[PDB]
């Protein structure tokens, strides 16, 4: 417990080398505030910046929100479960969105199927080679 | 009305179950047609669940009206090493759409189960 | 309750019954119940005040300093010219002072005693709880319960805390507080208490 | 008196604080079967668990009025439908009280020579309470009963309380109403339960269930939303194989507790709950559910025994 | 691009904990794969700082979550580091899961958290370049946060699964139910 506590120390602050570029964040503080620390590589806040960052973390609530509908539990109060109490009584494509599962999954078991082609070409290839060379 | 009766996930005396069901699909959607629980507690999204496939997390235990499924696979002869002759997989097997007037009983999902020390 | 020190015992001075007990008597002051609850009405009188003389400091400051108003500094404040002279408005705060804490004090020797309006008959009073008065106080209904009591001692505490920092900086300074926290913020280590000695 | 691991105590009434060697007690009325409060472990830290039943205060003398577990015992007169002649109104006498340990008792009280013989059994588990009758008859003719427990639980906040697991039963959305079902209630749990907000499911005699209604169930429409769970009246109850209905599950999305409903020998569930008539019966929620066997008379023999056991389980550590 | 897209499909309905993590770890190396093969590798090197740790501690997390509940299944992998059985662990071991949970929001993207203004950077800089594949950047944004949260709130959160008492009885049946 004690490196899991010392290193959740480090994943806080280190988002403080390069923490922004919208005058740093503060007029005192004279450690290195709005000269981000990375200057050992070579050598308001931006509006565009502003907008890719909220379209990123827009994606990212998405997901975790998805995340937190099918996977998150129910005693709490962030599923709100009426739209969960809807989408299963009129749920219309259910029978061809299973089907899609049905293949997702089965590629994930599968382990990326690059997987068994090595299997089946290289390590069956050499195998008979050796065979060859033998005869 | 290939009539079927569940022994729902081992309680205290039975904890039987009963449904009424036509043959001719396979065993797991005329399970999730009477809504009674096959995959554990295994959940929606893509927690070993989609049907006919790999994982075999439905291995349902088959008592009485074992004569009227269809033959077994090999998959099954493969996911179910550590079988009992007795149960299958459920998820690649049907019953006969002719046999309407069977009766079959079955044992839900095995290893979170006491029993045999019944009848 | 919130010893604030985590290994002594409270006295059974402060049980817990009062709002704000932590036990800190550390003088045993209090330890005779009269003069106990004398304090308690003393702290309730002196945090209130305090709040209310902490944000008459604070708040016109910040709105002056906004340029939104302009009003002089607390200190500032006497020597302005206003539509009334210092003595007059004086003595009638001294007449109307001089009726209103003495009708206090009068019902903290007897409880539930001076509660009507001894003008007219109805209109006067809901039987009170001494230290929080009646309806005429409470005109929002608000239920005195707890973590309201508590919530009120604790603000009025750092209130008090807050004045007496407000006094002495304003001695040792003379300038508005908000500068000196405008000061320090471009350097708390060379804006503080050592460097302006 | 006899006791081994609790006291048969008195306060306005004979009562027993059943305990166990985990911090869970609940605290049984002698005078009736109406247990007042149980109190198991459900969180870890903060010493011991607390979410009892709605157990409201005394009232006139020793009071009484609260509900909570009270089983409604009744007989299905053959002369009309008054399924409310009485509970047989008559002694109590505690027998053969056990524990096997000390995190485990069971009390049992009999009543005889009115009715025929009527045991029930308490008991008190590590984790679960439980409810059971024996109605055992005999004599003239075969007599009938009713077997209703009612257990009003308490929910958080009645704006985010609701129910899990049903989604599947026909639902018979046909209340016999005034005491959820089973009158004479155990000396107060709701009277005259109605609805005059908007429009209610239900034309007050239906099957139209199926249920299908989704993972949860939102009883907020309540004063009225009470019905019958199981199979229809013979409708489907009939012939062979007539697709048993199902076992309970709760759920208050405010706090994040459960408590399993399981029905043992009974027919039906009364999921009840007021939220319209509700600021005069505290501040919270609460809601009135247990299973039965009601839904059609229950003949039982001259010379046979009847069975029925509610178990609550929270299975919530 | 290949790689980024090709490891985050991966991690979906792995239920292995110590493998799904190593998806997770190379579906975020094609993320330093891709921005240095732009020139502004001056973020790619940040990014790789965030993530180390930010991975680190999940794997010695993951550690110390089996080795906590491996006394109640079987000394066995695929019968512990399963979390299908495992699952709701915050009132047991709160101490060794804020740190997951701090660890894994990192790693999804949250503004006061770490490798946020990272992978921020970076997908700024493929939308500057092309939308040919920012647009595959930025729909991986996306499904990291949601399964790397798939995976918290799968061993999290719930109920033990082993034990609660619908499935498997093992707590609590031999209690003498209504007597003779
Ligand atoms: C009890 C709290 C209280 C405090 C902290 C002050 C503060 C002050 N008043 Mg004052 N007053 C206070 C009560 C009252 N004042 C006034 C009305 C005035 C006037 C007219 C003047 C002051 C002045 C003063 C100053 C006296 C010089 C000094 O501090 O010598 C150390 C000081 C800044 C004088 C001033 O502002 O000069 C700078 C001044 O002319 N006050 C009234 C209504 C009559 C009060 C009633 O309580
Ligand atoms: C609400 C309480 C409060 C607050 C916010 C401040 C704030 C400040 N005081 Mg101050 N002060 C206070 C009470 C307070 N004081 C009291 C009660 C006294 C009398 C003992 C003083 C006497 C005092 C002097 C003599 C001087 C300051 C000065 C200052 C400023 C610089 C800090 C410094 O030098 O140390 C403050 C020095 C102290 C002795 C303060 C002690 C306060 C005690 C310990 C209680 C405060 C504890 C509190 C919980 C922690 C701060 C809370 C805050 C983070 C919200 C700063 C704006 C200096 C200044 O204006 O120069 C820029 C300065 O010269 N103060
Ligand atoms: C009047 C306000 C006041 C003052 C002057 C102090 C003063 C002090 N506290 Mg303290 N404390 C307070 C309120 C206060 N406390 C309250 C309201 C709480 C409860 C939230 C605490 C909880 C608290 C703890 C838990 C501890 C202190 C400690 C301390 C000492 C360092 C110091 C003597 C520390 C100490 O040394 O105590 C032995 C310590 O460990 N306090
Ligand atoms: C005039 C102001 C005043 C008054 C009358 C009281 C009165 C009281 N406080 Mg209190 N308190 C105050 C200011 C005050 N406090 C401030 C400013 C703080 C924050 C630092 C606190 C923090 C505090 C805590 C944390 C607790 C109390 C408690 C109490 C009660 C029992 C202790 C006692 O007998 O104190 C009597 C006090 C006096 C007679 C004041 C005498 C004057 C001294 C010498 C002033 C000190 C020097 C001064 C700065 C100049 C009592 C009702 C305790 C209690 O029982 O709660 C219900 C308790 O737990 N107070
Ligand atoms: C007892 C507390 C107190 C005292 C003595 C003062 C003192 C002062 N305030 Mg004041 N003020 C305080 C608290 C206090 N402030 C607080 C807490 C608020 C709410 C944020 C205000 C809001 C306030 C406003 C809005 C105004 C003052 C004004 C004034 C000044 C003259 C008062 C006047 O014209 O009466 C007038 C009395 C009437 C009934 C009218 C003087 C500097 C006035 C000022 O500076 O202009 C003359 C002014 O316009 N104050
Ligand atoms: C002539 C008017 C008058 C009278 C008779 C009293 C009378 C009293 N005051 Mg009081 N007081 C007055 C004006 C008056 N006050 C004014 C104008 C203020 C504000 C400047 C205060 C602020 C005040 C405080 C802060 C406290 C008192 C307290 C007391 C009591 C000691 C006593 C009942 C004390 C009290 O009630 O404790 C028992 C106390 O702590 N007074
Ligand atoms: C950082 C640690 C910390 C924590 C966890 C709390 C926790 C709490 N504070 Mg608190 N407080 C703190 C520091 C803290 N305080 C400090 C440093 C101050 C300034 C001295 C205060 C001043 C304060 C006030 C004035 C009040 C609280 C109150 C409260 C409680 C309700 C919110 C809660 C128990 C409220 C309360 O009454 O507690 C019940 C309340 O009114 N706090
Ligand atoms: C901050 C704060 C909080 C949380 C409360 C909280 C409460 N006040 Mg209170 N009060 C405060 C500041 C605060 N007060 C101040 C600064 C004053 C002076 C203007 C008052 C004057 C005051 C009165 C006159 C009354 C309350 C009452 C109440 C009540 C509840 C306990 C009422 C009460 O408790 O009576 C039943 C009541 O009558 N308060
Ligand atoms: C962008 C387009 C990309 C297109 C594709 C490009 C692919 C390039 C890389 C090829 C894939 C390499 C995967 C290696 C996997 C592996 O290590 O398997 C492990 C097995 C272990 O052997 C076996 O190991 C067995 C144990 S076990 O099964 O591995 O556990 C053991 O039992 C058995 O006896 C033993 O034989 O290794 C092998 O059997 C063969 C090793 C691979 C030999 C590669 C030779 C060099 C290839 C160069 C290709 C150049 C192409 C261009 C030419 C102009
Ligand atoms: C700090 C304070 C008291 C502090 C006492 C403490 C901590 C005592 C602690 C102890 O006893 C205990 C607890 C236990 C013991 O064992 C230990 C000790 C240590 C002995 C009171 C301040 C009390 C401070 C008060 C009451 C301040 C009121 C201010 C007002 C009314 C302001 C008015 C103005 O601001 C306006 C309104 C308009 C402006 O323009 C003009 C003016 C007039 C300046
Ligand atoms: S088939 Fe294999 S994968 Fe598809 S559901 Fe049945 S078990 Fe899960």
């Amino acid at each position: 417990l004690f490196p899991l506590l010392i290193l959740l120390l480090f994943t806080l602050f280190i988002g403080f080398i390069g923490i922004s570029f919208d005058n740093g964040g503060m007029d005192n503080g004279i450690a290195e505030l709005t000269i981000l620390s990375k200057w050992l590589t070579p050598s308001v806040n931006s509006y565009e910046f502003i907008t890719n960052a909220i379209s990123s973390v827009t994606l990212a609530i998405f997901g975790l929100f998805i995340a937190y509908i099918f996977y998150g539990s129910a005693y709490s109060f962030f599923q709100n479960l009426d739209l969960i109490n809807s989408f299963v009584k009129r749920n219309p494509k259910k029978e061809f969105l299973d089907q899609v599962k049905k293949n997702i999954y089965s590629w994930s078991y599968n382990r990326g199927y690059i997987d068994i082609f090595y299997t089946r070409v290289f390590t069956l290839g050499i195998r008979g080679l050796t065979e060859l060379t033998e005869f | 009305f290939a009539f079927v009766s569940p022994r729902l996930l081992p309680d205290g005396t039975p904890d039987v179950h009963y449904r009424t069901a036509c043959g001719g699909q396979k065993l797991r959607d005329i399970m999730l047609d009477a809504y009674i629980d096959l995959y554990g507690p295994y959940d929606k999204l893509l927690l070993n669940c989609s049907g006919g496939g790999e994982c075999g997390t439905c291995i349902v235990e088959v008592v009485e009206g074992g004569e009227m499924l269809s033959p077994k696979n090999e998959v099954e002869k493969e996911k179910l090493k550590r079988k009992p002759k007795s149960w299958r997989l459920a998820c690649q097997a049907t019953v006969g759409n002719p046999d309407s007037t069977g009766q079959m009983v079955i044992q839900q999902l095995p290893e979170w189960k006491v029993h045999k020390w019944d009848k | 309750k919130g010893s604030w020190l985590p290994g002594l015992q409270s006295p059974a001075y402060l049980d817990g019954s009062l709002a704000g007990d932590n036990g800190f008597d550390p003088l045993a002051l209090a330890e005779d119940p009269e003069d106990l609850r004398w304090f308690v009405q003393a702290e309730l009188v002196n945090g209130r005040w305090a709040m209310l003389g902490v944000a008459g400091m604070l708040i016109p400051e910040v709105l002056t300093k906004a340029g939104l108003l302009n009003a002089p500094e607390w200190y500032d404040a006497g020597k302005e010219t206003y539509f009334a002279s210092s003595s007059t408005l004086f003595v009638i705060e001294f007449i109307l002072f001089h009726y209103v804490e003495i009708r206090r004090w009068q019902d903290i020797k007897n409880p539930g005693s001076v509660n009507q309006d001894p003008i007219f008959k109805s209109y006067s009073l809901p039987p009170h709880e001494c230290g929080y008065p009646g309806s005429v106080f409470n005109p929002l209904n608000f239920a005195p319960t707890l973590e309201n009591k508590e919530k009120e001692l604790a603000n009025g505490r750092l209130a008090m805390l807050a004045f007496l920092g407000f006094l002495v900086q304003h001695n040792v300074t003379g300038k508005g507080p908000f500068e000196n926290l405008q000061q320090h913020l471009a350097d708390p280590w060379h804006n503080t208490i050592i460097q302006t000695i | 008196r006899k006791g081994l691991r609790f006291g048969t105590d008195a306060t306005g009434a004979p009562t027993a604080e059943l305990s166990v060697r985990n911090g869970s007690s609940l605290q049984l009325r002698l005078n009736d079967g109406l247990v007042t409060s149980y109190r198991p472990k459900v969180s870890w830290e903060g010493g011991d668990g607390c979410r009892e039943l709605l157990h409201t205060v005394v009232g006139a003398g020793a009071g009484a009025v609260r509900g909570g577990v009270g089983l409604v015992l009744n007989e299905a007169a053959s002369s009309s439908s008054s399924s409310s002649p009485l509970l047989g109104a008559s002694e109590w006498s505690v027998a053969d009280v056990d524990s096997d340990s000390y995190d485990a008792v069971q009390v049992e009280l009999g009543c005889v020579a009115s009715k025929l013989e009527v045991s029930y059994v308490v008991t008190l588990y590590p984790l679960s309470m439980a409810t059971a009758v024996i109605v055992k008859n005999n004599g003239a003719r075969p007599v009938e009963l009713t077997a209703a427990v009612l257990s009003h639980i308490k929910f958080d906040k009645r704006r985010g309380t609701a129910v899990e697991g049903l989604r599947g039963c026909p639902y018979c959305s046909h209340p016999p109403p005034a005491s959820g079902f089973a009158l004479l209630t155990p000396a107060e749990a709701m009277k005259r339960e109605e609805s005059g907000w908007f429009g209610g499911g239900g034309g007050e005699e239906p099957r139209q269930g199926a249920w299908t209604v989704e993972e949860n169930l939102y009883t907020i429409l309540k004063k009225k939303v009470s019905r019958v769970y199981a199979a229809p009246p013979e409708e489907r109850k009939k012939r062979i194989y007539n697709t048993a209905p199902s076992k309970f599950t709760t759920i208050d999305q405010s706090s994040g507790l459960g408590f399993r409903l399981v029905r043992m020998g009974f027919e039906d569930m009364y999921l009840g709950s007021p939220g319209g008539m509700y600021d005069k019966f505290g501040n919270d929620y609460f809601l009135c559910t247990g299973p039965a066997s009601i839904l059609v008379p229950v003949v039982v023999g001259p010379g046979e025994e009847w069975r029925g056991a509610q178990v609550i389980e929270h299975d919530n550590l | 691009t290949i790689t980024l897209f090709l490891g985050a499909t991966l991690a979906l309905a792995q239920r292995d904990i110590k493998r799904s993590l190593a998806y997770s770890t190379m579906s975020q190396l094609g993320y330093m794969m891709l921005a240095l093969g732009i020139g502004s590798y001056q973020a790619a090197l940040f990014h790789l700082i965030t993530h180390a740790y930010s991975k680190a501690l999940l794997f010695l997390g993951s550690g110390s979550v089996i080795h906590s509940m491996e006394p109640l299944v079987g000394y066995s992998p695929d019968k512990s580091q399963n979390m299908v059985l495992m699952g709701g662990l915050r009132k047991y071991i709160p101490i060794t899961r804020t740190t997951f949970l701090w660890g894994t929001l990192s790693l999804c993207g949250i503004p006061p958290l770490a490798c946020f203004w990272s992978k921020d950077e970076i997908l700024s800089n493929s939308w500057l370049y092309s939308p040919f594949f920012g647009i595959i950047a930025s729909f991986t944004a996306g499904l990291t946060a949601f399964y790397m949260f798939r995976i918290y709130l799968l061993t999290f959160g719930g109920y033990l699964r082993v034990h609660f008492q619908n499935y498997s009885s093992t707590k609590e049946s031999s209690l003498y139910s209504i007597s003779l």
